[PDB]
């Protein structure tokens, strides 16, 4: 039973990641209010 | 549950102070930690002792070691326990064991 | 010109103590310091040992005497080098000119 056994590192290794998109593209959030959402957008095309 | 033993270990049992050399051994076995060992007819090299060759008890081992091994230390000297150190099945009389390093620094309780 | 290296003088090689120790001398001729001996099969006296005989090597005189001593000085215990003790030419193996002094307080590294 002499395994006193004393620990001293604790390291993870665990991942990579880094977004970069939600900070670059989509700098602004809208919660919704209500069940659905309305997203329009009108072309210019004109003789 | 878990109830195992953990044994304190003191090869010595006297106050007379053990020294360690080394020389070409020739064992031809696994030998473990504390084996008496003896000196080779021809070759002289160093081997586990038998048991069987009467006084030839050159010294015991220190360090476990196999054939790779081109050289072996052990103790020169100090007093040891009846029982801490293992025997070869020969010596299967108590008194051979004890006297059996009788005549060098080596000895036995 | 002349190139001469001063050399520290180291004949023992471990730390374990080196008793030294008289008795009656036997000795041949003029031997020097570091030199083996044996006991005589017969007068039971102290001559250089001879390199062929298994098992005769006793102890290694400290002081050079020669043979108008009566008596002579050597050590029985302790650990010495191979290359600084000088040794009889009829030990031209390596292996038995190490554990020659197998079984004793004299021990070789």
């Amino acid at each position: 039973m002499y395994t006193t056994a004393q620990l001293l590192a604790a390291n993870e290794q665990k991942f990579k990641f880094d977004p970069l998109f939600l900070r670059l593209f989509f700098r602004e959030s809208y919660p919704f209010t209500t069940e659905k959402v309305y997203l329009s957008q009108i072309p210019g095309l004109v003789n | 549950t878990s109830k195992e033993t953990f044994t304190h270990y003191q090869p010595q049992g006297n106050s007379d102070p053990a020294h360690t050399a080394t020389a070409p051994g020739g064992l031809s076995a696994k030998a473990p930690a504390m084996t008496p060992l003896m000196l080779d007819t021809s070759s002289r090299k160093l081997v586990a002792w038998d048991g069987t060759t009467d006084g030839a008890a050159v010294g015991i081992l220190a360090v476990a070691a196999d054939q790779t091994s081109t050289t072996l230390t052990f103790y020169k000297s100090g007093t040891f326990r009846y029982e801490d150190v293992l025997w070869p099945e020969a010596a299967s009389d108590e008194t051979k064991k004890r006297t059996a390093f009788a005549g060098t620094a080596i000895s036995i309780v």
